[PDB]
């Protein structure tokens, strides 16, 4: 038995935008669809809104945001 | 199989594969805001022109 | 007609890319099964600075 397709979606264009934790080439039945937009630097309040079909309560989902910084210290 | 078909180490096996899908379904071009568009050939009864379906 | 085809793909409308790549970024080469595309296989390509940047 495989796990579910438990997705994460990365937005980067350098990696695979769509991993299966079973391993299935859930990227592939995009159509060529990408994620193409980051979040700019200094940006502050943000609303995202989500949309899901065929789920139950208790699922969650995650949103996950890096922090990189061109110095050592400073740039707040 | 192995034992009905027998075939000896090296045996070069030829095939024919279509990796174009020109006359069913493909797709010649698209956008990476709303995908790529779903098409099929067709040759015209004159045999030179062929008719593009999109899907 | 058929030889008259032939020189017809010999003197159609084209376009290529040759690109210079590593493996895995993000996508392996590899046969069907094990490479997200090999040899014959349909694969898509944006220009830098075309004029429909999203083509």
């Amino acid at each position: 038995t495989y796990p579910a397709e438990n997705v994460v979606v990365d937005s980067d264009p350098r990696e695979e935008q769509v991993s299966s934790e079973s391993g299935s080439p859930i990227w592939e039945r995009m159509n060529s669809v990408r994620f193409l937009h980051y979040i700019p630097p200094y940006t502050g309040e943000v609303t995202f809104k989500l949309s899901v079909s065929g789920a139950v309560p208790g699922q969650i989902a995650t949103l996950r945001l890096p922090r990189a910084w061109s110095r050592p210290w400073g740039l707040e | 199989i192995a034992s009905l078909i027998p075939l000896r180490h090296g045996c070069l096996v030829w095939d024919i594969v279509d990796n174009s899908g020109w006359g069913s379904e493909t797709a010649f071009g698209g956008s990476l805001l709303t995908g790529l568009v779903r098409a099929v050939m067709n040759i015209a009864s004159d045999g030179m022109t062929e008719g593009i379906d999109i899907y | 007609i058929m030889a008259a085809r032939a020189k017809q793909w010999a003197t159609r409308a084209k376009h290529s890319h040759e690109i210079q790549v590593s493996d895995a970024a993000p996508y392996i080469i590899g046969e069907r099964g094990h490479g997200h595309f090999w040899l014959g296989d349909r694969v898509g390509t944006t220009v830098l600075g075309y004029p429909d940047p999203y083509t």
